[PDB]
């Protein structure tokens, strides 16, 4: 289903984009997995630690 | 010896991102190029982000003003996405005046012809009741990158700065076949802004800088 | 685990890639063809090694 | 509101206190930033007493853990509302739905060592849209007591400090409402009878020969912890029975 | 305000030996040492003016994997001497010069035959050892002017790899300045290392010239 939903987008089934260095421009072989993950900031602030 | 690029169209698809052409190109120079002036527009291309609001009845972003739906900080946020032009001034300080229900957007500031606003429908907040109104005052500078308010009266609330009209640029190098010559490099770059800078200019601005720059050695 | 994984795929080879079999003059040389994009990162070839 | 949820976001939000489920289905006829008011449905409205909702959102307010504790409304004017929806949503949630995060682009990769063990790379543009950027609430308490050597104060007249310092706080000696503190800065600057000893005729003579006018009052003078800075939104003067309340208060 | 940059300087030159050196550069506005650094690396290492070994002719080899009596190196060998031998040339663009030499021991760069325009900047470079008498290495070399490396791949006569851009190796290394109060800055360091034809720093203003001389037309 997650395959069906990615082809449904034009977004590749492999779920593996081809991405290119921002500091080199080159492109960056081995396809990498690019999506949307969802990030939580936990209560462990580093001004609360330092 | 070398061919010298030079800017040959800009096609317009709307009116924030556009897509200009540089031909032609040798072998290599294309993504040379193209990588160094999307480096370039993405880190420093002047902008005109708000840096200072001041509403009447507030005195800090963590309040709330009567028949208003947003929080301040909530406006404070929208302020921050506002996108103006100011053509003769660095600074400039646009006022807002709006009462009665409705969505107070950005088409309800101070005409000021020396400043365009290039959305006038972006929405600011909501007043709900008609007795209800908002007298603020937005300061507008001109400046370079991202200056957070913290780095730089108690009714004075500050916005941090996003100086950077652009949002997104991709550049794609494709084969020119002109001037009967093969493996002629053509480098197209579809720029995504907010509306605030020529994309000719902004070009113009990136080859400027990294000449400048370059300019050390040469 | 990141520098180790970066030696391992640097250093190992592949029957078919880009700039195989040809003879190169050094390692300097070696770095010049991967950087320009002629040679793959991982293919077989001669080098001069001192 | 996260894209890949589980179904469960919407109960967890509504079933904990968090948020302003409507009681009764209507017709939302006011709405603002601190307050909701529902006309209620005919259908719902019992005999007698007429008969509107209101619910007084509750705005920034520390939490046990100095977060922030603020409902938004998520409803407009005229907008019909039913049973047991969602007026208005409290921290961590996006239209009744747990929301305790934020979703973005994320790529799975090495990246120069930056993200070597377990460390996470993160762009500017994050920072920028001010995403992650969190609210703290912080609770500064100053206790003026009756201790022996005589009582504590809460005057603005402090000593070994300039006016400059002082410029933050009104004639009570109580920083005003909406300055913007650093570390360092004075809040409630209270000095008190409660100083040092008194000196002997000697004792005092030579003290006075140096040119020395110190009191016998000192400074505690709570002030911003060091490397903490914010601004005021809210002072509570607690006063005994029978002490005068000053003008601040 | 908005338009003046922090402009770097040439703070510090390194040297070795002439066919290497270290150019450092401080203080850089945020980001632009990697920018600068990586349009220099491909243009240097991709398009510079140059001329070398294009393709060398042996009286009596038509296979690369050939054999020769009395030569010490193989075809291999000797095709990659002539691949380093470093070689300026003048306007012309293509010459072709002779090797010719009989006797035990080295074949160096100056027993190429000295008549014409040709300067060899590495007299001393080792083309290949011969070890007996009878045989006599005869042997001619094709030199073309080019636009970076072209690999022989690309397409009795043999093809050598020509290497027309000066530079051997070079690498940028972008790391952390300081300035009265700024600290996100950068110190671009150049590290290069040419094959002799012309100075290392010769060759980094060589690239900056035809850097901005293709950005003409926009500033």
């Amino acid at each position: 289903e997650i395959k069906e939903l990615l082809k449904l987008g034009d977004l590749p089934t492999s779920g593996q984009i081809r991405l290119y260095d921002g500091r080199t421009g080159e492109q960056f072989e081995r396809p990498v997995t690019v999506g949307y993950m969802y990030m939580l900031k936990l209560n462990h602030l580093v001004d609360d630690k330092m | 010896e070398f061919l010298k690029p030079r800017l040959v169209d800009i096609e317009q698809v709307s009116s924030t991102h556009a897509k200009v052409t540089l031909e032609p190109l040798e072998r290599g120079f294309g993504h040379t190029l193209g990588n160094a002036l999307r480096r370039i527009l993405l880190s420093s291309m002047p902008g005109c982000a708000v840096t200072e609001v001041e509403i009447d009845g507030v005195l800090h972003e963590y309040s709330t003003k009567e028949g208003v739906q947003e929080d301040i900080l909530e406006i404070l946020l929208n302020l921050k996405g506002l996108a103006v032009r100011v053509q003769g001034k660095d600074e400039v300080i646009l006022t807002l005046n709006k009462s009665g229900i409705g969505p107070v957007t950005a088409a309800d500031i101070t005409h000021d012809g020396d400043v365009e606003i290039v959305k006038p429908q972006h929405v600011i907040c909501h007043l709900t009741d008609e007795n209800a109104s908002i007298s603020m005052r937005i300061k507008v500078q001109r400046g370079r990158g991202y200056v957070p308010a913290s780095t730089r009266p108690i009714g004075r609330l500050l916005v941090d700065a996003c100086y950077s009209p652009v949002e997104r640029i991709a550049y794609n190098v494709e084969a020119a076949r002109v001037e009967q010559r093969t493996d002629l490099d053509k480098l197209v770059i579809e720029m995504e802004t907010n509306g605030t800078i020529d994309p000719e200019e902004a070009i113009r601005r990136a080859a400027t800088i990294l000449a400048e720059q370059l300019e050390a050695f040469v | 685990q990141d520098v180790v994984l970066g030696l391992y795929y640097m250093t190992r080879d592949c029957v078919n890639a880009k700039g195989e079999g040809m003879v190169l003059t050094g390692p300097k040389e070696a770095e010049r063809l991967y950087r320009s994009g002629l040679a793959s990162l991982h293919a077989r070839v001669k080098v001069r090694i001192t | 509101k996260p894209l890949v949820g589980t179904g469960m976001e919407r109960a967890v939000a509504v079933d904990s206190g968090v948020t302003a489920v409507a009681k009764r289905g209507g017709v939302v006829q006011y709405v603002d930033a601190s307050r909701i008011v529902i006309k209620v449905n005919e259908d719902e409205m019992y005999p007698g007493e007429a008969g509107i909702d209101i619910y007084n959102l509750t705005k920034y307010t520390r939490s046990n853990q100095n977060t922030c504790i603020n409902q938004m409304p998520c409803v407009s004017l005229g907008e019909p509302v039913e049973r047991g929806d969602v007026l208005a949503d409290g921290p961590s949630t996006d239209l009744g739905e747990l929301a305790l995060g934020q979703n973005m682009r994320v790529a799975f990769m090495p990246w120069n060592g930056y993200n070597f063990e377990d460390s996470i790379l993160v762009s500017e543009r994050v920072v920028q849209e001010d995403r992650f950027t969190t609210i703290h609430i912080q609770e500064l308490a100053c206790v003026s007591r009756d201790t022996k050597l005589g009582p504590e104060e809460i005057t603005a007249d402090i000593p070994n400090v300039g006016e400059a310092a002082l410029s933050k706080l009104d004639e009570s000696g109580i920083v005003y409402i909406g300055a913007e503190v650093t570390g360092g800065d004075i809040l409630v600057g209270k000095v008190t009878p409660k100083g040092e000893t008194q000196l002997t005729p000697e004792e005092k003579l030579l003290r006075a020969i140096f040119g020395e006018k110190a009191s016998d009052v000192k400074d505690s003078s709570l002030r911003v912890p060091n490397g903490v800075s914010g601004t005021v939104i809210d002072v509570q003067v607690f006063t005994r029975d029978g002490v005068e309340k000053d003008k601040r208060a």
